[PDB]
Order: C-alpha cells, then sequence, then structure tokens
C-alpha cells in the first residue's frame, strides 16, 4: 500500500516561503492525505477549489498532488485562480483554465512583514509577454521600456524587472503579506498514489 | 517502449552556445513534460529546466538562471536546451528525461524515463 502520511507540514509550515516570481513546487505522492484535518489545522482566509468539491477530497485518490507555494499581497490572492489577469497572474504565477485543485491562503503579517519594511519578497513587475500556465521565470534581465536598448544596465527607461513588496506591519490588509499554497490534484491513467484515510 | 534521444553533445569551445535537443520516440501519450539535467564530475545529477507540453510552459530551476533556455521546436518536435556562454565548468553529462502529465519539476526522482546522457566537454 501507500502508508506514509502526506507531508503537508513540510509545505504549510515551511518557515521561509518563496517569492512569487520564484514560486516553489513540491510533488506529493505515495501517501495518505487528510484534507479535513488540514483545513482545521489552521485558519485559512482562502480555501477555494476548482473541478472538485472540498467536501469530497477524503473520498478520492490521485495519481500525484503538487503543492506550489509563495507569498503575495492580500489584494492579489484573487489573481490565483483560472482565467484571471493582473501582474501576478500575467507575470509571476499563472493557473491554467483547466486547473483542478485548491487554492489556500492566509495572512502572514506577523511572520513576513518587518518594522521599516521587509524587502525580501519580490514580484516581477515588467515582462515582454504573459506567462503560460505554470511557467516559472526567474530571470533578471533588464527590461527595455523605451526606444533605447539597455545593454543589461539599469537606466532611464531600463528597469530591473523585479520589485520588492516591502511588507510593513502597519500596512492595510490589502498590502499585508499572504502565504499561498496551491494544491493541484492530478489524475493520469496510472496507479493512484495519494489517497484519503478512506 | 518510450525511448529518448539526446542530440548536440560533444566537444565545444568556451564562449559559444550549445544547443541540445531531446527527441521522444514511442510515447503512449502526448501529455507529458520534458526535463533537462546535468551531471558534473563527482556530483549528483541536477535539474536545469523542464517544459510542459500541454501548457507550452518553461520551468527553470534556480541553477539555470540567466544562461539556459528551454523551448520546443514544433518542426523538429524536440525539446531543446540552449546554453549561451560556454565555460569549462559546463563540462558534464547532460540528460533529458520525461514524465507523464503537464506538471514540470527539476527534481531527479520525479522523472521515470531517461536518455543515455550526452558528454559535453568545453575546451
Ligand atoms: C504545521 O502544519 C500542520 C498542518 O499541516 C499543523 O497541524 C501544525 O500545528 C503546524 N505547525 C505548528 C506550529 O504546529
Amino acid at each position: 500500500n501507500i502508508t506514509n502520511l502526506c507531508p503537508f507540514g513540510e509545505v504549510f509550515n515551511a518557515t521561509r516561503f518563496a517569492s512569487v516570481y520564484a514560486w516553489n513546487r513540491k510533488r506529493i505522492s505515495n501517501c495518505v492525505a487528510d484534507y479535513s484535518v488540514l483545513y482545521n489545522s489552521a485558519s485559512f482566509s482562502t480555501f477555494k477549489c476548482y473541478g472538485v468539491s472540498p467536501t469530497k477530497l477524503n473520498d478520492l485518490c490521485f495519481t500525484n498532488v503538487y503543492a506550489d507555494s509563495f507569498v503575495i499581497r492580500g489584494d492579489e490572492v484573487r489573481q490565483i485562480a483560472p482565467g484571471q489577469t493582473g501582474k501576478i497572474a500575467d507575470y509571476n504565477y499563472k493557473l491554467p483554465d483547466d486547473f483542478t485543485g485548491c487554492v489556500i491562503a492566509w495572512n502572514s503579517n506577523n511572520l513576513d512583514s518587518k518594522v521599516g519594511g521587509n524587502y525580501n519578497y519580490l514580484y516581477r513587475l515588467f515582462r515582454k509577454s504573459n506567462l503560460k500556465p505554470f511557467e516559472r521565470d526567474i530571470s533578471t534581465e533588464i527590461y527595455q521600456a523605451g526606444s533605447t536598448p539597455c545593454n543589461g544596465v539599469e537606466g532611464f527607461n531600463c528597469y530591473f524587472p523585479l520589485q520588492s513588496y516591502g511588507f510593513q506591519p502597519t500596512n492595510g490588509v490589502g498590502y499585508q503579506p499572504y502565504r499561498v499554497v496551491v494544491l493541484s490534484f492530478e489524475l493520469l491513467h496510472a496507479p493512484a498514489t495519494v489517497c484519503g484515510p478512506k | 517502449q518510450v525511448q529518448l534521444v539526446e542530440s548536440g553533445g560533444g566537444l565545444v569551445q568556451p564562449g559559444g552556445s550549445l544547443r541540445l535537443s531531446c527527441a521522444v520516440f514511442g510515447s503512449t501519450l502526448d501529455n507529458y513534460s520534458v526535463g533537462w539535467f546535468r551531471q558534473l564530475p563527482g556530483k549528483e545529477r541536477e535539474g536545469l529546466a523542464c517544459f510542459s507540453r500541454r501548457y507550452g510552459a518553461p520551468y527553470y530551476a534556480d541553477s539555470a538562471k540567466d544562461r539556459f533556455t528551454i523551448s520546443r521546436d514544433n518542426a523538429k518536435n524536440t525539446v531543446d536546451l540552449q546554453l549561451n556562454g560556454l565555460k569549462p565548468e559546463d563540462t558534464a553529462v547532460y540528460y533529458c528525461a520525461t514524465r507523464s502529465g503537464p506538471y514540470c519539476t527539476t527534481s531527479v526522482s520525479d522523472f521515470d524515463d531517461w536518455g543515455r546522457g550526452t558528454q559535453v566537454t568545453v575546451s
């Protein structure tokens, strides 16, 4: 059988999380998952499912589960869904239209914001094209916004492509950090490896 | 049944660019993802980049920042890895690998079919 307990703690309670442009992914497999316990393991401000009902997860078996995690601002959580547009969905992390999975988020102001600004979390602000679904672009090429070629140097109209969120504790919640975990539930014509307790 | 062929390896000079291609024969499905790995002398295999065929989506590992491009040539039907500024430290065995479905990763143990690997040696 499968007998290991799925290692969600590894992803949900990582003490550091990725910048959204550099989002992390962990494949989960060969384990037993209890999604109700997971849901009542903390207080998620968002727990939203596509292609499946949250109430059924413990009855299903998947070929694999993937967990993508990162930090964004509160107001951008709405962008982590199929069919959305905006700087995050367009340039940093894009879900496919046929996505099947859950999007889970919670407010991480106590952890991720620093008095006079945490500048360590970054997002991609400029890009020549929109991401394809599940594209991961970590490049740092200088973006040419004007007529004048950049030759790889920050300048007038030549922009470093990543901007720091700078989370501060007294920000409005829109502009407070949220941790996000996206769980994709994959079904292929192959033996199931991730099941519920029954 | 699935067999993977790497093309483009061998002896290269520092400074030029390298184009490796991965050709996939006998796949039972079209919905799969293609990873590129290298193995430096005396180290573990490490993932560089992965391409999701369904989503047309490149996925770069932290180690591939700013030198490697992964893409698909729909004419040759290959998944290609381009390395731009060859240094002697680029000398290694490069492999391509596949996994089923559209989810890329650059982790060795997530792929089940491998090519034989191709020696790249930088002068
Ligand atoms: C770790 O996450 C699990 C759920 O995955 C939760 O039950 C646990 O309490 C978390 N961390 C702490 C501080 O215990």
